[PDB]
């Protein structure tokens, strides 16, 4: 509706851009595959806030049955691209 | 001409004259002249062309007239032939009375609109004439039911004649 | 099985063998002629010419006559000072009460 | 006169041309929305000429151009009324509709069915003119029921949305109850006055008008969404924003108020009806104004604002000021429509986010919508010399200096205070503060359709009341002398509202905790009327239709008492007369019994 | 073809049209037997025209 | 939605105005 | 009336002598001509009816019913072409013969001048109607529906036979014109209380009166589309047309004998209107709707005022086209999903854009949206019942609200929302179906322009 269509790069850039502004992750090591729990030592209670910082970025709720399953900033990118009908 | 003014009375007209006491032009005055040239005359000319065609092929149609025939009271019991005609005549008259009530209703409605805010006093005669015709119509045609007939209306008149007569005996008792 | 019976037959789609089908018949030739009679007689003849016929009925149930007739009776009675509508439907001179 | 008549009917015919030209497809699509807008534009200017003729000479007429039906003594003809109310209201309806449609060409640009949407908007506009122009009840009822359907079709526009169908059918339900009152009015007039035309009804001037007037009041209740039949209007916001601005803000909900205005020659002499109408509006103008103080959805706040304004219109009819109630309709059309367009402009910018809690910082971002939004709020609250001042303040003046119910008078004044609260709530939560909307948002409002459509109403919401006020012919004795404390009640009441509203907003920003209360949850939940009634009443009636009406009677007891018992009896007797062994020894003994019985009990032998 | 296979499979299209004509015909015959009161009612009785012999058929 | 001037969107910035 | 009786009979040779593949074309085309010629029946007068001969007569009440009768047979042939496609050629022709025979008995029922001739033809419509239900229904319950249909009608018709013969013995004639002038008042006694009941019970079962309506939800639901259309459109109007004629000779006893029946009808409106709210079956929702619309007609006839009679005649015509149109619309969905459940197929507006417009027009006419002729017919009844008793406005108004619900509920449930995922045989609408709906609504909406031709003899 007159808005700019999303892009795979756009989703990835913004997703990491939110993480870069969180004080409990080091931007130096932050890669797409940096598992939030094992590779960054973040408790699940932090992961909940991580997701909540995303759905407030893209402005669309993510059901709890699936949000807890996302444990990689690539999975978030794949999840949104799959739920927003983006292919290129 | 267009309609009969005896049955549809129209009061005389009284229009004030234009008495401007200002300086700006009046758009209504200009529009009317604009309206006539662009609408009235073009409309009239087409009507005149159509009108001239009729004069060349004039022809007439007539209003039907029914001669009076013996009513119900003049027919013997179980006499279909005499009751049949006496019944049709009742029905044709019933339709006419319905339209008479319609005509008087129109006068009442026309007066109320014409008078505007003076309709409470200046439409007294029409309101008074509306009441009388309805009283007559209501008396001779109300409460007959779906299967109304000349027999039933007569059986209603004869019932009301008794009521009026019985009033006289008590009224003419002092 | 309990008997020898044919399986529940499948339903046949009328567009596969004639994508221009009007839904009337398998044969395209007959199919097209069914649409013509229904549309022509159904719409062109009955609705249109019937509505035109109904529109110009000759004074259906003589209501125009009643209005035209009523005006005279108002014209005549008002001029002569007679009541606009009498309150008695029949003349009492030929009616005899029971007592 | 020949010009007054011709230009009056061409206005109605013009609006119908796009419908006729869409029946035989004698046009080019993809220009239809602009085609409809032009017809409304031209319809407006034509309607002005009769209006000027009325303003100038005070000329009115009635046109009965067709004879449709004649039920014995009743004659039904297609009639049109061109008088104070008809001539004044039509230009405003076209002017606001003109702006709404142009906005729709922007708001609904991406909608696939934008062609059908415009046709439905035009259809409603036609029916609303039938309602307003009707001269007889039957012709009035055609428009009355027509708008209700066009409301049903436009509310349920996104028919895939389960909640749109529920809201759409809900609107029909509540109005249908109102129609019960309308029918009662029609039935009473026929049996008692033998007519439906308003010309004959006023001429006879019935004295015992309590029954028909109660019927009309009930009809006005449902259509104008007063208390008891209020809930549907706040739920009508399921439809697209352009629908909300036109139908349920300015030119459909007023139909209930309009109906009671046309019957002022009766109600003026019936103080009992004036008592009920005054009280019915007073509770609504306060209860609905109370509900808006806590609503978050931006449209619902304006929706409740509409209900409060409608209630105030009914109070005016209740206090026997029919023309002031009408004058509030005309003025209310301008600024109330603008707020919806301004709100709709905000909603599209933030990608269909209607919650004020997720807006903010838009004072500088959207200057044109900001200025339009501000101008509308000041008109609504009754800022002096704007459109809303020339009608709302005259209403408050007439209430205090009148023989009016004390409690109803108090509710009107309290409700006026709440007018400045939720209005400030929208301004404070939508323009000031800091942004709360998402990070990536395209706040753009530069489309010329949006500016020009609003820029036409912004002019109206400033000088609309000023012009109409100084031009309408006088019809009363205005009460211009009174105590100072009454003459300036609204100003003090309204200004105190802003101050009281202002402080409440600031205390939010403090870092204190939040304590829920029984007054915040009462106003937030609409007073509990929808939560209870929309669950209790459907449950009772729907259960009865199944347990009692359907299963208990039709499937059980109507079968048992005739088809079944009669059938069962024959089967029983069929076994008796056929349970025969087949023995000669027992058949012939019966013959012996029959012969003996034929002579002893029955004496067949003599 | 020609007057063959276009009349063997289309002659049916006169059955209903012929039925209307045949049905319409009998109605006129029925009226001729109900002429007892022709020009004899107390509402339409009049004098025959020089060339007219019966008021209606 | 369609027509008029065009404003490129911005990210976490005050929107561009005319 | 031979100008319409003989052509109808000739449709039987036409069907049997036609080509194998042109039975529908000839019958559909030629039966529309018979419908076209029916407009000559409009030669009515303000004081007298059309008295063709000693047997048949036509007036302003029978004329609109005849035109509706001869107009449906073309529509019943159009509707049947689908489910009879895979059927023996001879059987496909007997079915058409049953429809032709049924119309033959109807055009003589509404024109019969002598009441015994009315009774035989009024009673003869059972055979072709019964055969259609049982032979060409699609369910196991058609056999039981024909028994309920047959014995409900006969159980009330046979007492009527005794009454009419009794009247002839004590009057000398059952010719309707004679009874208009030889009618004598009905004194209040136990003997007459069982002559009033005998005369009226036969027709009130066929209206049907509430309580005696258990056969209708079986017959209409189980019959084929062709049977449902005539059953709901024209056969119910035999009962109403019968009461409008038999009531002539039941005064002044009809004024107090109507109380048990008016009360049943006034309350039965809400009972049957409410049943439609909780109906799982789409075709059964329409069937119950018919009982609620005929409840008004019973009430109008029993109060006997010209407005009620004018309104009653209009409801019969208005409901005839509306009820038949709904059955065709509901049947069109059935021919795809082959199930009568209402909730099975939803969101059909996204799949059938045009078929969803007829649902809108069919529903808006069902709920009496002005100025349609449903509202005109329903308004005059309410106006006349108010004069009967002001309290009735409560029941009439209450039924209006519920009617607005079960009509738009039907529209919303099937035409709005998400489509059923597992249904994928929703082929577009055939030209046959669209023309079939246009032939219902367009005549129904045109009559709004000239309503006087359906306002009965009291106009
Ligand atoms: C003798 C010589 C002449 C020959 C005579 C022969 C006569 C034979 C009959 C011929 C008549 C023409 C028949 C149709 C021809 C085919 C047209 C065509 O091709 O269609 C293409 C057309 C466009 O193509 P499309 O875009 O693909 O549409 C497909 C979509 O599915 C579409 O979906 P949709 O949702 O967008 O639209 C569906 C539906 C509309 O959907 C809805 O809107 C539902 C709600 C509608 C009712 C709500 C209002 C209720 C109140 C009505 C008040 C009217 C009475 C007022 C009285 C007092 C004031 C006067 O369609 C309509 O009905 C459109 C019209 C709406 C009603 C308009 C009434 C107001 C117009 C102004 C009237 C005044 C004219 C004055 C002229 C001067 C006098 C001469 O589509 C269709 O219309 C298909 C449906 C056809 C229905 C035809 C029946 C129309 C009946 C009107 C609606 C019912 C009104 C009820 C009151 C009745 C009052 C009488
Ligand atoms: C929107 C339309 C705009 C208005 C159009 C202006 C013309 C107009 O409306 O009036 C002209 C007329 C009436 O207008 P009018 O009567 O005021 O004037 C006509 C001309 N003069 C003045 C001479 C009388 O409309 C009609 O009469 C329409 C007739 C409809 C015919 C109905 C039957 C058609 C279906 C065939 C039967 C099959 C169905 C069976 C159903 C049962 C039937 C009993
Ligand atoms: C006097 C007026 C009333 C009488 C009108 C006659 C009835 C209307 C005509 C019948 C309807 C039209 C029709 O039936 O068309 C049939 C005919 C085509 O039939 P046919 O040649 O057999 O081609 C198909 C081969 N399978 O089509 C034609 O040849 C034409
Ligand atoms: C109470 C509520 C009302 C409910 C109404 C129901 C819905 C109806 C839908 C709206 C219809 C609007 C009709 C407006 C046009 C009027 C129709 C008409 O023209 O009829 C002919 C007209 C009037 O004739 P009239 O004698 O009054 O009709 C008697 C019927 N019983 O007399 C005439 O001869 C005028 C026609 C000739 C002039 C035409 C000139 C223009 C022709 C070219 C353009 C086409
Ligand atoms: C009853 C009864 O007692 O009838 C008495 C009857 C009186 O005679 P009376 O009234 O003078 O007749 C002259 C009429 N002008 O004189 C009579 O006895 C005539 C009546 C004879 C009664 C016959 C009883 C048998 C009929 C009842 C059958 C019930 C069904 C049973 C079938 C088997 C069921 C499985
Ligand atoms: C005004 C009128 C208002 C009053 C109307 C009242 C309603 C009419 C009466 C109900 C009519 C009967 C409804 C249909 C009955 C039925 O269908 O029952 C079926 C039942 C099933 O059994 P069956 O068919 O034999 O087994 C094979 C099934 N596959 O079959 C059976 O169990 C046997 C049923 C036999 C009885 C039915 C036939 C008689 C019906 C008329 C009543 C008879 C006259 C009364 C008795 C006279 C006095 C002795
Ligand atoms: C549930 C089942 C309910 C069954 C109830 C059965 C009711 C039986 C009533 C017997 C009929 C009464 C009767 O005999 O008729 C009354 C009267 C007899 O006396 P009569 O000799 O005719 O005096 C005048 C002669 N010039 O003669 C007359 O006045 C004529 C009466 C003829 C009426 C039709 C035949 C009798 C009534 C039929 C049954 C009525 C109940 C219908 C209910 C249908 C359901
Ligand atoms: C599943 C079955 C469904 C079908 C049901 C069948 C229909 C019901 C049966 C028909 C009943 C007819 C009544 C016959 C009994 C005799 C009536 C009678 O004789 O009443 C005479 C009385 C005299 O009238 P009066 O008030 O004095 O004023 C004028 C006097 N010249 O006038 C009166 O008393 C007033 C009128 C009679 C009283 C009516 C009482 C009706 C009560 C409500 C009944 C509702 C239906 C019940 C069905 C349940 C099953
Ligand atoms: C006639 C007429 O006027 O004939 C015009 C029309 C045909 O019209 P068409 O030109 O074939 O267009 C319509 C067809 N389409 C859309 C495929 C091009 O006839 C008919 O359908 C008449 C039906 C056949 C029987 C007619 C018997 C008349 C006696
Ligand atoms: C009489 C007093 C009128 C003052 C109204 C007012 O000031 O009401 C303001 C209040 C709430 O204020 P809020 O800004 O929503 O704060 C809410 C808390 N938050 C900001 C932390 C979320 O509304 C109400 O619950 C009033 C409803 C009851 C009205 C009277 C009954
Ligand atoms: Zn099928």
């Amino acid at each position: 509706s007159d808005a700019p269509p999303l892009t795979l790069e756009g989703i990835k850039d913004r997703v990491l851009y939110v993480l870069k502004l969180y004080d409990k992750i080091d931007p130096e090591k932050l890669s797409v595959n940096s598992h939030f729990m094992k590779d960054l030592g973040l408790d699940s209670l932090d992961q909940v806030e991580i997701i909540m910082a995303m759905e407030d970025e893209f402005g669309f709720e993510i059901p709890d049955i699936d949000a807890e399953k996302l444990m990689c900033p690539q999975e978030i990118v794949d999840y949104i691209a799959d739920k927003k009908d983006v292919y290129e | 001409d267009s309609w009969d003014k005896d049955v549809y009375p129209e009061p005389p007209r009284r229009t004030p004259a234009p008495s401007p006491q200002t300086s700006l032009p009046n758009p209504i005055t200009y529009l009317t002249k604009a309206f006539d040239l662009l609408v009235d005359r073009p409309v009239t000319l087409v009507r005149e062309f159509i009108e001239r065609q009729h004069a060349k092929n004039k022809y007439y149609y007539y209003h039907r007239e029914f001669r009076r025939v013996p009513d119900i009271t003049e027919c013997q019991e179980k006499d279909v032939l005499c009751m049949f005609e006496a019944e049709m005549q009742w029905r044709r008259d019933y339709k006419v009375d319905q339209e008479i009530v319609n005509i008087i209703q129109e006068r009442l409605k026309a007066c109320q609109q014409r008078e505007g805010e003076s309709h409470r006093q200046n439409c007294a005669k029409e309101l008074e004439q509306f009441t009388q015709v309805v009283k007559a119509y209501q008396d001779r045609y109300h409460d007959l039911g779906a299967h109304y007939s000349a027999r039933k209306c007569l059986a209603k008149q004869k019932q009301r004649m008794l009521a009026e007569r019985k009033a006289a005996k008590e009224a003419a008792a002092a | 099985l309990r008997w020898q019976e044919d399986p529940e037959p499948e339903d046949e789609n009328l567009y596969e063998k004639n994508p221009d089908s009007h839904g009337y018949d398998k044969d395209p030739a007959v199919d097209i002629w069914n649409m013509r009679v229904v549309f022509f007689f159904g719409f062109s003849i009955v609705l249109v010419l019937g509505s035109t016929f109904v529109a110009y009925l000759p004074d259906y149930r003589m209501q125009e006559w009643a209005r035209r007739e009523a005006e005279r009776l108002v014209k005549y009675r008002e001029a002569h000072g007679l009541p606009i509508m009498e309150s008695n439907c029949f003349d009492p001179s030929k009616i005899q009460l029971p007592e | 006169m020949n010009m007054f008549s011709s230009l009056s009917l061409v206005t109605l015919l013009l609006l119908t041309m796009p419908i006729m030209m869409m029946s035989f497809n004698t046009y080019k699509p993809s220009n239809y929305p602009l085609y409809v807008k032009t017809a409304i534009s031209y319809a407006f200017i034509t309607s002005m000429i009769p209006t000027m003729m009325f303003i100038h000479s005070g000329q009115e007429l009635i046109i009965s151009n067709w004879h449709w039906l004649t039920i014995q003594t009743l004659k039904l003809s297609l009639s049109f009324k061109m008088d104070y109310f008809s001539m004044m209201f039509i230009p405003v309806a076209l002017f606001v509709t003109w702006s709404i449609m142009e906005f729709s060409m922007w708001y609904m640009y991406s909608d696939p069915n934008i062609n059908k949407f415009f046709k439905y908007l035009l259809l409603f506009l036609i029916t609303m003119l039938i309602l307003v122009t009707a001269n007889n009840l039957f012709q009035l009822f055609i428009g009355w029921e027509g708008v209700g359907i066009m409301s049903f079709l436009l509310i349920g526009w996104w028919y895939g949305r389960a909640d749109a169908n529920t809201a759409a059918l809900q609107a029909i339900l509540y109005n249908r109850i109102g129609d019960i009152g309308f029918i009662l009015a029609m039935a009473w007039f026929l049996t008692n006055l033998n007519t439906w035309d308003l010309q004959q009804i006023f001429m006879l001037n019935p004295s015992d008008s309590n029954m028909p007037l109660i019927g009309l009041a009930l009809a006005a209740t449902g259509k104008s969404a007063q208390f008891g039949l209020h809930p549907w209007l706040p739920s009508a916001m399921e439809g697209p924003t352009p629908v909300s601005a036109l139908l349920h803000s300015s030119t459909m909900v007023v139909a209930g108020i309009f109906l009671l205005i046309r019957f002022y020659p009766l109600t003026e002499n019936n103080k009992y009806i004036q008592s009920i109408t005054l009280c019915l509006g007073a509770i609504t103008t306060l209860f609905t104004a109370m509900c808006a103080l806590t609503q978050n959805d931006i449209k619902k706040i304006i929706a409740f604002s509409t209900s409060s304004q409608l209630g105030l219109m009914m109070v005016t009819i209740g206090i026997n000021q029919p023309y002031l109630a009408f004058l509030h309709i005309c003025t209310h059309a301008f600024f109330k429509a603008m707020l919806f367009m301004c709100s709709g402009s905000i909603i599209h910018s933030l990608n269909d986010e209607q919650d004020i809690r997720k807006m903010g910082g838009l004072f500088k971002a959207m200057p044109f919508t900001t200025t339009a939004l501000i101008v509308g709020s000041l008109a609504l609250t009754g800022m002096p010399f704007l459109t809303g001042f020339y009608s709302k303040d005259l209403i408050i003046e007439a209430a205090n200096t009148s023989y009016t119910n004390a409690w109803a008078l108090l509710m009107t004044l309290i409700a006026t205070s709440f007018t400045a609260i939720y209005s400030t709530r929208i301004i404070f939560f939508a323009l000031l503060g800091q942004p709360r909307f998402p990070t990536l948002v395209n706040i753009n409002e530069n489309n010329p359709l949006l500016i020009n459509s609003i820029k036409r109403l912004l002019i109206g919401s400033l000088f609309a009341g000023y012009i109409i006020s100084n031009n309408i012919p006088p019809t009363t004795i205005p009460q211009m002398t009174m105590p100072y404390y009454l003459k300036t009640t609204a100003l003090i009441v309204t200004i105190l509202g802003f101050i009281l509203a202002l402080e409440i907003s600031n205390m939010t920003k403090n870092l204190k905790y939040h304590y829920p209360s029984n007054a915040f949850k009462f106003s937030t939940l609409l007073g509990y009327f929808p939560t209870i009634m929309h669950r209790l009443a459907p449950y009772m009636n729907l259960s009865m239709s199944q347990k009692s009406a359907s299963s208990l009677l039709d499937l059980i007891w109507l079968e048992a008492i005739l088809p079944k018992t009669i059938s069962l009896a024959q089967m029983k007797a069929s076994t008796l007369v056929t349970n025969q062994k087949g023995l000669i020894k027992l058949y012939f003994l019966s013959f012996l019994i029959t012969i003996l019985i034929s002579m002893i009990l029955f004496n067949f032998h003599e | 073809m020609n007057l063959l296979q276009v009349v063997r499979d289309h002659w049916v299209h006169v059955l209903v049209p012929m039925g209307f004509v045949f049905g319409y015909y009998l109605d006129r015959k029925n009226d001729e037997k109900l002429t007892a009161f022709r020009n004899k009612s107390l509402l339409y009785k009049r004098e025959l025209k020089p060339n007219e012999e019966v008021t209606w058929k | 939605a369609g027509g008029g001037a065009h404003i490129e969107p911005r990210y976490r910035q005050f929107p561009q105005l005319t | 009336m031979l100008k319409y009786i003989i052509p109808t009979i000739m449709l039987m040779p036409l069907t049997w002598l036609s080509k194998n593949n042109m039975i529908w074309v000839n019958s559909t085309a030629h039966s529309l001509l018979i419908s076209f010629t029916s407009l000559l029946l409009m030669n009515q007068f303000g004081d007298n009816s059309l008295n063709f001969s000693l047997l048949f007569f036509s007036d302003s009440l029978s004329t609109p019913l005849l035109i509706l009768t001869m107009w449906l047979l073309p529509l019943m042939l159009m509707a049947s072409q689908h489910h009879l496609s895979k059927e023996n050629l001879t059987r496909k022709k007997l079915f058409i013969t049953m429809l032709i025979s049924l119309q033959l008995f109807l055009i003589m029922t509404f024109t019969a001048m002598e009441l015994i001739l009315f009774y035989i033809l009024f009673e003869a419509t059972l055979v072709p109607t019964l055969i259609i239900i049982t032979r060409w229904g699609n369910q196991t319950e058609r056999l039981n529906a024909g028994l309920y249909f047959l014995f409900y009608t006969l159980a009330g018709s046979l007492p009527l036979l005794v009454a009419l013969i009794y009247i002839q013995n004590t009057v000398g004639s059952l010719n309707f014109l004679m009874l208009q002038y030889w009618v004598q008042p009905v004194h209040n006694s136990w003997s007459n209380v069982f002559m009033w009941l005998a005369c009226m019970m036969a027709f009130m079962v066929k209206m049907p009166l509430y309580g005696l309506h258990l056969w209708l939800p079986k017959a209409h639901v189980e019959a084929p589309i062709a049977g449902s259309m005539v059953l709901a459109a024209v056969l119910l109007k035999l009962g109403g047309y019968g009461m409008l004629r038999i009531t002539l000779i039941l005064n002044p006893m009809t004024d107090f004998m109507a109380y048990p029946f008016i009360m049943l009808s006034l309350w039965g409106m809400i009972m049957t209107s409410s049943i439609c709210l909780r109906q799982t079956d789409l075709k059964s929702l329409i069937a119950y709707s018919s009982v609620s619309h005929m409840a008004l007609v019973i009430v109008a006839i029993l109060i006997q005022t010209p407005w009620s009679y004018m309104g009653a005649t209009a409801l019969m015509i208005a409901h005839g086209l509306t009820s038949s149109m709904l059955f065709c619309l509901a049947n069109s969905n059935y021919e795809r999903i082959h199930s009568r459940t209402m909730i099975l197929a939803r969101g059909l507006q996204t799949l059938l854009p045009l078929m969803a417009t007829w649902w809108l027009l069919a529903s808006l006419t069902n709920l009496a949206l002005p100025p349609t002729i449903n509202l005109i017919g329903e308004l005059f009844v309410v106006m006349s019942t108010f004069s009967w008793s002001n309290i009735t406005i409560i029941l009439m108004g209450v039924n209006m609200v519920i009617t607005a619900l079960y009509s738009l509920y039907m529209l919303i449930m099937t035409q709005r929302g998400k489509y059923t995922y597992h249904i994928n045989n929703i082929s577009p609408s055939f030209t046959r179906e669209n023309a079939l709906m246009s032939l219902h609504i367009l005549p129904l909406l045109l009559l709004t322009l000239n309503p006087k031709i359906i306002l009965g003899p009291l106009y």
